[PDB]
């Protein structure tokens, strides 16, 4: 199977445009550089499908990436579903995705009229509308903002890259 | 943020050699340490990768290992085609650069140690007439080809108006340099003496000067 | 196999503007970091920074950010580098090399593994100047010399008593000082007792200034 394409991926998808490989006809294997290893209705078997979700979030972040948890990543970016099953995986990602000057690329909503539903991805660039004037594209804000990673901040505020395996009903 | 390393190691054909590299936990610590051979006049070529990893068609003689926040590179069985500068390096996670060492020279020893041989010239009276005064120290015969120079008025050491050469091969397999002290005629002239100290192999050869 | 093919010899002034090139072969160019490396003359290695092909993100060490700018062209796999106003302190050579993703997860690390042939870069405000020589003058063998100062470009070479003297020459390789004038030194060691007795002249043949000075070297009284 080919899920090296996506561990070893030398580019990582924005949280809020996260990137989905649909992996169908293969087998699956065993993975100590991983901070985060925590499977759900699974543990450390055969499945229809297996998807790899993949994006890069904060260190403190990772918590929300886990059946009802609430949070900006949690309520508008990425949601995982309550009845979930799957492996969440995350690393810190401080050598690749930090950059000297703070790096801009890697983005998150900040803004949102509702939550999305699980496995909901939004990469709308619209205004966002707080008050009661419509916004006429300038109480209206951009709804995406950047993390700025540097290599110097804690291990909070460092990008760590985050793959969540879901299984649909591949053999391991 | 620097990996420190020896300037300069040296052994007969046959013997080997170990160099060190030093740095912090924001570098060597974390991080795959990889080690980089120039050979004279060439691209660098990677060595090692992954602490200890041998790209194919790199010899077993060469060994990598890393222990805390310092990497040793070895060379067992040393050959004269070994002779060359050596650098690690390793992504720095703090600074969010790579980062390589100071280097190494190997010197594959051919022939016995050789310390320099140095003349040191006082300016012409020539060029005190057209109001400049130069010191010329000149360094041949050395080998192995590494060496450090500091000049001295009096006994103070002079940071300003030196420059000085990198070792060139001679045509006898040791090597020559020269320094040159750039003073104006009244400096010159208002101190007793001045000193080129040549250091070779931690053994230093001072030549002295003096207006009279 | 990789390759990694760099733009040729550089010859220019302080304040010219100034790209170089390094076009990747052998690998897919476009899924591979790439970036660039300064050596200046007997120095050691600087790494300046490197870029995705992809869509041109950058790392930048400290001492390299805003100074340089590093670019691409995904469709002719070439990676280039580029200084709006060249210094002179940009002399060196500079050498491309591919970096790609070494380790796993939190150990993954940007790593140079091949390297071009490297790009040399010659930046000097100095024209044609023949050189100025002075007699270092001796006081049983005595060393005696010629100053051979202040020339440009390279080469100058040195004989003596127009070649009827080549035992005991040794002719020094240049110095370079901050003016970007050259100055070097040729010495030759003879009997003492020769000194009141034969003439010693350093011919300098400085054929770039179509300049050769034959200077008369005398003991001092
Ligand atoms: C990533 O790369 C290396 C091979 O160079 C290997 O040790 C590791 O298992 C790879 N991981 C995956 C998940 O394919």
């Amino acid at each position: 199977c080919p899920f090296g394409e996506v561990f070893n991926a030398t580019r990582f998808a924005s949280v809020y445009a996260w990137n989905r490989k649909r992996i169908s006809n293969c087998v699956a294997d065993y993975s100590a550089s991983f901070s985060t290893f925590k499977c759900y209705g699974v543990s450390p078997l055969c499945f229809t499908n297996v998807y790899a979700d993949s994006f890069v979030i904060r260190g403190d972040e990772v918590r929300q990436i886990a059946p009802g948890q609430t949070g900006n990543i949690a309520d508008y970016n990425y949601k995982l579903p309550d009845d979930f099953t799957g492996c969440v995986i995350a690393w810190n990602s401080n050598n690749l995705d930090s950059k000297v000057g703070g790096n801009y690329n890697y983005l998150y909503r900040l803004f949102r009229k509702s939550n999305l539903k699980p496995f909901e991805r939004d990469i709308s660039t619209e205004i966002y509308q707080a008050g009661s004037t419509p916004c006429n594209g300038v109480n209206c804000y951009f709804p995406l903002q950047s993390y700025g990673f540097q290599p110097t901040y804690g291990v909070g505020y460092q990008p760590y890259r985050v793959v969540v395996l879901s299984f649909e009903l591949v053999c391991g | 943020s620097v990996l420190t390393q020896p300037p300069s190691v040296s052994a007969a054909p046959g013997q080997k050699v170990t160099i060190s590299c030093s740095g912090s936990n924001s570098n060597i610590g974390i991080n795959y340490v990889s080690w980089y051979q120039q050979l004279p006049e060439t691209a660098p070529k990677l060595l090692i990768y992954e602490n200890n990893q041998r790209p194919s068609g790199i010899p077993d003689r060469f060994s990598g290992s890393k222990s805390g926040t310092s990497a040793t590179l070895g060379i067992t069985g040393l050959q004269t085609g070994d002779e060359a500068d050596y650098y690690c390096g390793t992504w720095d996670t703090s600074l969010g650069a790579y980062v390589f060492g100071t280097g190494t020279k190997v010197t594959v020893l051919g022939q016995p140690k050789a310390a320099p041989s140095v003349t040191l010239f006082p300016p012409s009276s020539e060029e005190l007439q057209a109001n400049k005064a130069t010191l010329v120290c000149l360094i041949s015969d050395f080998y192995p080809g590494a060496v450090t120079v500091a000049w001295k008025a009096d006994s103070s050491p002079v940071k300003a108006g030196v420059e000085t050469t990198t070792p060139s091969k001679q045509s006898n397999n040791k090597y020559a340099a020269s320094s040159y002290l750039s003073l104006t005629p009244e400096q010159w002239k208002s101190h007793r003496s001045y000193s080129c100290q040549v250091t070779h192999e931690g053994s230093t050869v001072e030549k002295t000067v003096a207006p009279t | 196999e990789v390759q990694l093919v760099q733009s040729g010899a550089e010859v220019k002034k302080p304040g010219d503007s100034l790209k170089i090139s390094c076009k990747g072969s052998g690998y897919s160019f476009a899924n591979y970091w790439i970036g660039w490396v300064r050596q200046k003359p007997g120095k050691g290695l600087e790494w300046m920074g490197i870029i995705y092909p992809g869509d041109s993100d950058t790392r930048y060490s400290p001492s390299s950010l805003g100074q340089v700018s590093i670019s691409v062209d995904k469709s002719i796999s070439t990676a280039y580098l580029q200084w709006s106003s060249l210094k002179a302190s940009d002399t060196a050579m500079y050498y491309c090399a591919r970096h790609p993703i070494h380790g796993y997860g939190s150990g993954s690390l940007y790593n140079p593994d091949y390297w071009g042939q490297g790009t040399l870069v010659t930046v000097s405000s100095a024209s044609t100047k023949g050189p100025s020589v002075f007699p270092l003058a001796p006081s049983g063998t005595a060393a005696l010399g010629c100053l051979v100062k202040d020339y440009f470009p390279e080469p100058v070479t040195v004989s003596w008593n127009s070649g009827a003297l080549t035992s005991g020459v040794h002719t020094f390789p240049a110095v370079l000082q901050s003016s970007g004038l050259y100055s070097l030194s040729s010495v030759v060691t003879v009997p003492s007792s020769s000194l009141g007795t034969q003439t010693y002249i350093c011919n300098v043949n400085h054929k770039p200034s179509n300049t050769k000075v034959d200077k008369k070297v005398e003991p001092k009284s």
